[PDB]
């Protein structure tokens, strides 16, 4: 028991370092293995031009083994921060503040269309709360519940 | 050197002082600086290039991982031969195939430990890292030794708790990507570590003796035979036939109890 | 002999017939039987490989329709693996202990009789140790090291 209870503690804490000169992005919502790969592999595709852009993600479930193996692998260019989107301690951890966008994935094959919508929602509400100029895409499931996005205050359409 | 006089703390000090000053330097540079206050840059292309060329994202990325994965068991076997000699003896640089041999790698080391030093985000809690407490007690005592013409088999032991980074190592070269091997692999190389670290410092305790006793408690063992008393011990077994008699040796068992009783309770099965 | 070469012609696969554990001891202990009657002169060898014949007994008795059921054949399984196995190592222990080291013209060999190394044996798997009896040739604390890692795992993962 004091084994357990010495040495519970969480590796992934700690605040991201602004570099000057190189963008970075905020990555958020349903990670998993699966998704990540597809995501970076469209990503960092040698098709696009140079780019120097970092991604940080944030999700508040510590990743598996393998996960781990993949960040490993994307070494130099991909880092992980265990935190809460709804929180602004971690939003301020992750450094939101000069991050060039936010991007939010979404559970395709859900159970419930609607909670998804539901809990994007909020985090769209506390990223837009934290600060209200940065940019945010996201994907929705139901026609229906796009609509309220379109009533967030701080939601420019016209900007990106 | 002197011949007659033990030369032991020369070669411990020298860790010492690059643990502890070079640690000072971080703090007083942090603190310095806060005094101060009341396109990319150059450092961040060398950081950045340092980092791709620890991971295994280049032809030549892979060939200093591998080189490493290799030479760390080298420096291994050569602790386990120079285990027989004498605890503190005198050996001379230009006639030895060991301690020659022993440069090369641990000259190594240092090139490595530089590039892993450039590439870390928080120079302090890369310092404080299990890594490169094991580089700062290996390291300098060879030049030491070198530059006196003498020898001591100090904590020399610590170069087992190199098996660790096989595991990531192995993730760097994109070997292992499913969960049950990287668990297997993380387990075992844990497991076969620790034993042999515990096995080399009870073998450096119960050899050497007791320095507040001048040194004649000195119970003759081999390393074999701390390997075998070690295995008895965490599993619990305990035969009467081999045991630690000096003081240090017996309170570093005593604490060993503790957790390697539990870590082998628990990693076997 | 007989025996084996039946086994050997309804084999599906020759070479995983060839790597067995049945075909192991076979080759291992009849052999020399012809060597012994022929040169007219004995050794006790690696005789104490006939204890792991006792493994097929489960099968056979599933061939005879007399197991059915699930827990007697669990059963079954269990006191064959643990009776075999615990002989078998008592075997290669007393002769180890017996003979001295082979780079040492068996110089440093001990007085064990068959059912001290037995003994020995239980002592050890059951993490007890009282110290009396003991391994002092390297070979036979090499084993006992290597022997420790299985045994105890198996004694209390079997005995319960
Ligand atoms: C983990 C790092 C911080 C290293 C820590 C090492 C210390 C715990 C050891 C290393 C050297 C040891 C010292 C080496 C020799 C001596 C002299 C010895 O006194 C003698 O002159 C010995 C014979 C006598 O008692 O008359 C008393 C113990 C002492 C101070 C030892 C005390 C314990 C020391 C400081
Ligand atoms: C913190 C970890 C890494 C190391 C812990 C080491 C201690 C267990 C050592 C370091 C200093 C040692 C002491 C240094 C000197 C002495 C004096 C020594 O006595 C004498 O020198 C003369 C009187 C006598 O013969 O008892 C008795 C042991 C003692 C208390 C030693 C007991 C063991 C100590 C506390
Ligand atoms: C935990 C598993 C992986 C088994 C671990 C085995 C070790 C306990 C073995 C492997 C290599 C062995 C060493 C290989 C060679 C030597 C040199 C040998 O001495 C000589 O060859 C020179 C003459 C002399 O000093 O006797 C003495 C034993 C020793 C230290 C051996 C001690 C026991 C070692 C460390
Ligand atoms: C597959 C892995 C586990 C390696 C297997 C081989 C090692 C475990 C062997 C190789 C050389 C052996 C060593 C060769 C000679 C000696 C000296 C021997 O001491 C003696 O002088 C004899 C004492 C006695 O016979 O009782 C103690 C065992 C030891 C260290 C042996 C321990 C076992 C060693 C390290
Ligand atoms: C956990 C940290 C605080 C270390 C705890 C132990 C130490 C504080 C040292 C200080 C003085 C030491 C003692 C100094 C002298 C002796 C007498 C000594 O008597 C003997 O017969 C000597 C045997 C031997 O050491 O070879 C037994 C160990 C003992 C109690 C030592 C045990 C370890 C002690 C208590
Ligand atoms: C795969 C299993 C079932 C069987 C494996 C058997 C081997 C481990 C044995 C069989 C023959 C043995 C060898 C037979 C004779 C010798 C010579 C013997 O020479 C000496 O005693 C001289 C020592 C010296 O003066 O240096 C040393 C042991 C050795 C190599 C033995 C080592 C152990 C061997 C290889
Ligand atoms: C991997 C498993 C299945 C078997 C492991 C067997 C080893 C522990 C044996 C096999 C060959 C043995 C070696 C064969 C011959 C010698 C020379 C022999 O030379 C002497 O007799 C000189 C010193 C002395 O008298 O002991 C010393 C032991 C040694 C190294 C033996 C050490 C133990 C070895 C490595
Ligand atoms: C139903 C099953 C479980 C019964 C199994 C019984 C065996 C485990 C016992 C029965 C008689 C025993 C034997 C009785 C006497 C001796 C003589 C003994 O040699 C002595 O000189 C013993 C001196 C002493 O008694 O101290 C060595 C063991 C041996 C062969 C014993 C070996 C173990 C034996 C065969
Ligand atoms: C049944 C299991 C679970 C526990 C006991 C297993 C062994 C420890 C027993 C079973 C059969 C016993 C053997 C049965 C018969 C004999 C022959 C017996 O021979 C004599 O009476 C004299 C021999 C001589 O002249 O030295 C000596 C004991 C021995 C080897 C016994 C030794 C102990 C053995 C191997
Ligand atoms: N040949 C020799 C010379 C001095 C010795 O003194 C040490 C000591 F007293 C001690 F406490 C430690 C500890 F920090 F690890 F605990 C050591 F490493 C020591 F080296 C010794 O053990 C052996
Ligand atoms: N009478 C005698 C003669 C030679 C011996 O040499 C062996 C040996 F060195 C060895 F290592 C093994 C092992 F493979 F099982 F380990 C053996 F089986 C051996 F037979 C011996 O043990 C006893
Ligand atoms: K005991
Ligand atoms: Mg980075």
């Amino acid at each position: 028991e004091i084994i357990e209870l010495i040495g519970n503690r969480k590796k992934y804490g700690g605040s991201y370092s602004a570099v000057s000169g190189r963008k970075h992005i905020v990555v958020c919502g349903h990670i998993t293995l699966e998704s990540v790969s597809n995501f970076l592999k469209d990503f960092l595709h040698k098709d696009r031009d140079d780019v120097n852009v970092e991604i940080v993600f944030l999700h508040n479930i510590s990743p598996n083994l393998e996960l781990e193996a993949l960040f490993k692998r994307h070494f130099t260019q991909v880092e992980f921060y265990q935190g809460s989107v709804l929180n602004p301690h971690d939003l301020a951890r992750v450094k939101i503040e000069s991050a060039d966008a936010c991007l939010i994935l979404a559970n395709k094959y859900c159970a419930d269309p609607d909670a998804e919508d539901a809990s994007n929602i909020m985090r769209v509400i506390s990223i837009k709360n934290y600060h209200p100029k940065i940019r945010i895409i996201t994907q929705m499931l139901q026609y229906h519940n796009k609509a309220h996005l379109l009533n967030i205050p701080s939601w420019n359409w016209k900007e990106g | 050197d002197s011949r007659g006089q033990r030369m032991w703390w020369a070669f411990l000090a020298s860790s010492m002082v690059t643990f502890f000053g070079g640690l000072f330097i971080i703090l007083l540079w942090r603190t310095l600086k806060y005094l101060w206050t009341v396109e990319v840059g150059w450092m961040t292309s060398v950081k950045d290039w340092a980092g791709v060329m620890i991971s295994a994202q280049t032809l030549t990325g892979r060939v200093l991982v591998v080189l490493v994965f290799a030479l760390s068991i080298g420096a291994l076997v050569i602790y386990f031969i120079d285990s027989s000699n004498p605890i503190e003896s005198c050996q001379n640089f230009y006639k030895d195939f060991t301690l020659q041999i022993d440069m090369a790698f641990n000259v190594f080391f240092l090139l490595y430990f530089g590039l892993r030093f450039i590439a870390a985000n928080d120079k302090l809690w890369f310092w404080l890292e299990v890594n490169s407490v094991v580089d700062f007690f290996t390291v300098p005592p060879v030049f030491v030794s070198v530059y006196l013409n003498r020898s001591w088999l100090g904590l020399r032991f610590l170069r087992a708790l190199r098996l660790i980074q096989f595991s990531e190592i192995l993730q760097f070269l994109n070997i292992l990507k499913t969960s049950n091997s990287i668990k297997l692999v993380n387990l075992l190389s844990i497991f076969i570590s620790t034993w042999l670290t515990a096995a080399g410092f009870i073998h450096l305790v119960e050899n050497s003796g007791d320095p507040w006793e001048n040194f004649q408690n000195n119970q003759a063992l081999t390393y074999w035979e701390c390997v075998y008393l070690l295995m008895v011990t965490m599993s619990t077994v305990g035969y009467g036939d081999v045991y630690a008699k000096t003081t240090l040796g017996r309170l570093f068992m005593v604490f060993f109890i503790l957790g390697g009783l539990a870590m082998f309770a628990s990693y076997v099965p």
